[PDB]
RNA sequence: UUCCCGGGCCUUGUACA
RNA sequence: CGUCGUCAGCUCGUGCCGUGAGGUGUUGGGUUAAGUCCCGCAACGAGCGCAACCCCCGCCGUUAGUUGCCAGCGGUUCGG
């Protein structure tokens, strides 16, 4: 999550297959979610904070 | 004319209509012998009838949905018991002891994280 | 002849909005089909609790959206003028259909 | 131990989301990202004001920001200069003609975030940690507040070793769903590291 | 089980014959949750028995089971760092369990190709008073009564 | 048969040295007694009512008669000084004069005003207490 | 519930920066 | 975040005991999944825990009938 990598991720990389996704909050490139654009850790933090509307702890 | 019972067992749901007749049962527009064919256990679905010396009086229309064949059989059994009770409350006094008015509450237990399937833990060795 | 589709993350506000719409419509002449509860859609996210390891923690989150139906029949002119003008709570979304 | 977030635990009941709006699969992440930007900007801007909570709402291409502040005077400025400049700043941050709204919190001693922020200020000003926590808890408990509990992380007073301080008074039943427990976190940046301040305030039942 | 007595499950009586012992035997046959297969195998074996033997298959099965019920078992016990096979009397429950399990194992160990054939043969032989099941019962009994020296370890 | 308080079920440790703490229990008793006289009990599901009633009856059992003490008593009357040695010790500690109906197995030193008599024999207790109470009555 | 492992209680001999 | 451990335990205010560390409460007997409850007791109460409050499955009810259902009932021709 070097600054250079974060910036490089946001340009048209001369190809489609060179494109990938990063956590829009911390720049993590590993375990992001398409729906939110957040990594797992940031997903958990923001879901606990109550800043993700309609999202709650599940129990079935 | 029509005496109706529901019955439920493990994702299978029945609807039984009992009408006066010769004692012929149909399931989803098919016959019992041809729907549950090759299944030994099938005839179980009819014990609540023959418990009270039925099978001479009531033709049954059966609509069954969801679950599996065995679950469907149990649903049919519960439905028939309920319909017979509705026919005459006194029937309840003799159906209930034999254990037919009970809906089996046992269903598939949900999987747990960190287990192979809901109870089975991962193997470990070489302590 | 005119169809109202209601979406929302919450069910309280969704029910309140559905009741308000159906009441305003029924009071305005034409008959109402009423609030039909459509099946809700649930998305499940399972995320490891720990930031580094311990892959056996796996907190579960769900996001559920509810769906309603109203389906007003024989649209009155005063009805069609009162609709598309009502104010919604912060969560509820309305889709219009014919 | 590893207690879970007492707000996430009660999002369903006794607590409400900070953001209330619906979005489809297509437009969820964009709305969320701009919300993140808005919260970041206001947090940076309105620190002096005593910010406690930010609420974002959307109806139809409209944003209704509601900011709960100890001192609304700081937010407005004189003749509504500051509020207007903030409104235009937000509008040009996100092109959705936002509507900034200001609320004043009654008895800021009953606001968990404000209490945590105040204690963090005390820490950054090199006050006695134990005395600060004790005074904060006493002050909170004096203003009703059926229960209170304040925790400070570690590295107390430029020490070599980290250690949790922590003080409580009253009832803090974390395990009950119908608790209406208010939680606040503050980060104190000291020349010798960082400290965490957690505040729990138990305000009635049901 | 440290506290309770672990009450035995009540099995649903058979449908063809209306007895619980047949149900237990079917269960003892059934593998991988295939119960229909076990029922078909058992009924094929019963038909074979009836076709090749005078009386009803039910009596043959029942009296074979009664014929393969041991009474003395040896249990491994630790005394003074030594392992002793203490003789014990087996309750009817354990009797029936051992009988059915041994019958099934002996049937499955036969050289006949078809499962129904093997089951029928084992049942007929155990009825007569010979075969793998009866032999194992006899060996179990003789392993006891040959070490009655340790019976005073009441256990 | 007087305005005097009494303890006859059990002497809780610190009825005198820890007077303030026990007074809280007295207040709890009065508040619960008020609550069960109210129709507002219909909330708090029946088993919660059960536990509340158990608490109330325990309080009545141990604190009936003790309810009359608004403050520290001016004297104490002990039937058996040996039996209620805890009460005697407390009263000694708090400079409260002690009157006791002692017998052969008692310590004469710890009693300020001793009546050398019997601690058993209902008749003796009846006579002594009756005379004392009548004297209190006609003294008022 | 005799033995294998672990935890708790009652009773008991050595060591805790 | 893992772990001991979903194991039942960890403390506090006033009182009492001991010069003091500390003890009692929280040692005893019955019963619990549980410091769960009861009885006694120099202690009387409380806080964090346990349990409950929240959710899912199992029975029934009111509200509502579309894109879901078809017991009635009129063509169908297989098809709700
Ligand atoms: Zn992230």
């Amino acid at each position: 999550a070097r600054k250079a990598l974060i910036e490089k991720a946001k340009r048209t990389p001369k190809f489609k297959v060179r494109a990938y996704t990063r956590c829009v909050r911390c720049g993590r490139a590993r375990s992001v979610y398409r729906f939110f654009g957040l990594c797992r850790i940031c997903l958990r933090e923001l879901a606990h904070k109550g800043q993700l509307p309609g999202v709650r702890k599940a129990s079935w | 004319e029509q005496y109706y019972g529901t019955g439920r067992r493990k994702e299978a749901v029945a609807r039984v209509f009992l009408r006066p007749g010769n004692g012929k049962v149909t399931v989803n527009g098919q016959d019992f012998n041809e729907y549950f064919q090759g299944l030994v256990r099938a005839v179980a679905a009819l014990e609540p009838l023959r418990a009270v010396d039925a099978l001479g009086h009531f033709d049954a229309y059966i609509t069954v949905r969801g679950g599996g064949k065995s679950g469907q059989i149990d649903a049919i059994k519960l439905g028939i018991a309920r319909a017979l009770v509705q026919y005459n409350p006194d029937y309840r006094a003799k159906l209930k002891p034999l254990g037919f008015l009970t809906r089996d509450a046992r269903v598939v237990e949900r999987k747990k994280y960190g287990k192979h399937k809901a109870r089975r833990a991962p193997q470990y060795s070489k302590r | 002849k005119i169809r109202i589709k209601l979406r929302g993350f919450d069910h309280k506000t969704l029910d309140a909005s559905a009741q308000k719409i159906v009441e305003a419509a029924r009071r305005s002449g034409a008959q109402v089909s009423g609030p039909i509860p459509l099946p809700t859609r649930v998305r499940r996210f399972t995320v490891i609790r720990g930031p580094f390891k311990h892959k056996d923690s796996r907190e579960h989150f769900e996001l559920r959206t509810h769906n309603r139906l109203v389906d007003i029949i024989n649209p009155n002119r005063k009805t069609i003028e009162q609709l598309m003008t009502l104010d919604l709570p912060t969560g509820v979304e309305i889709e219009i259909k014919t | 131990g590893n207690k879970i977030h007492p707000i996430g635990f009660r999002l369903g009941i006794t607590r409400d989301w900070e953001s209330r709006w619906y979005a489809g699969k297509k437009q969820y992440r964009h709305l969320l990202l701009e919300d993140q930007r808005i919260r970041g900007l206001l947090e940076k801007e309105l620190y002096s004001a005593g910010l406690a909570r930010v609420d974002i709402e959307r109806a139809a291409d409209n944003v209704a920001v509601t900011v709960h502040v100890a001192k609304p005077g700081v937010v407005i400025g004189r003749g509504g200069e500051r509020i207007r400049v903030l409104r235009e700043e937000l509008a040009k941050l996100t092109g959705k003609n936002v509507a900034l709204n200001v609320q004043e919190v009654q008895n800021p001693n009953l606001s968990a975030p404000l209490v945590a922020q105040r204690v963090a200020e005390q820490i950054e000003r090199r006050f006695a940690v134990r005395r600060a926590i004790k005074q904060a808890v006493q002050r909170v408990m004096e203003s009703g507040a059926k229960g209170a509990k304040v925790i400070v992380s570690g590295r107390i007073g430029g020490a070599e070793q980290a250690r949790t301080e922590w003080a409580a008074q009253g009832r803090v039943p974390l395990h009950t769903l119908r608790a209406n427990i208010d939680y606040g976190f503050a980060l104190a940046r000291t020349t010798y590291g960082v400290l965490g301040v957690k505040a729990y305030i138990f305000l009635g039942e049901v | 089980a440290r506290r309770r007595r672990a009450e035995v499950r009540q099995l649903q009586p058979d449908l063809v014959y209306g007895d619980v012992l047949v149900t237990a035997f079917i269960n003892k046959i059934m593998r991988d949750g295939k119960k229909n297969l076990a029922a078909r195998i058992f009924y094929d074996a019963c038909k074979i028995i009836q076709e090749k033997t005078g009386q009803e298959p039910l009596k043959v099965f029942k009296q074979a089971v009664e014929n393969v019920k041991p009474r003395m078992e040896v249990r491994s016990r630790r005394v003074g760092g030594a392992n002793y096979q203490v003789p014990m009397e087996v309750s009817p429950r354990r009797q029936q369990s051992l009988a059915l399990r041994w019958l099934v194992q002996a049937a499955n160990q036969r050289p006949e190709r078809r499962a129904a054939v093997r089951i029928a043969h084992e049942l007929m032989d155990a009825a007569e008073g010979k075969g793998g099941a009866v032999k194992k019962k006899e060996d179990v009994e003789r392993m006891a009564e040959a070490n009655r020296a340790y019976a005073h370890y009441r256990w | 048969r007087a305005g005097m308080p009494y303890v006859n079920q059990r002497w809780l440790g610190g009825m005198l040295t820890n007077f303030k703490t026990i007074s809280q229990r007295v207040h709890r008793l009065e508040e619960l007694e008020a609550l069960f006289a109210s129709p507002e009990i219909e909330e708090r599901p029946k088993k919660e009512q059960v536990r509340l009633k158990h608490e109330l009856e325990r309080l009545q059992k141990y604190l009936s008669g003790f309810r009359l003490l608004k403050r520290l008593p001016d004297a104490i009357f002990v039937v058996d000084p040996t039996k209620e040695a805890i009460a005697v010790r407390e009263a000694r500690k708090l400079f409260i004069p002690v009157i006791a109906l002692a017998d052969t197995d008692s310590d004469p030193d710890l009693v300020d005003y001793i009546i050398p008599g019997n601690d058993d024999a209902i008749r003796s207790i009846q006579l002594i207490l009756s005379r004392a109470v009548d004297l209190i009555i006609q003294a008022r």
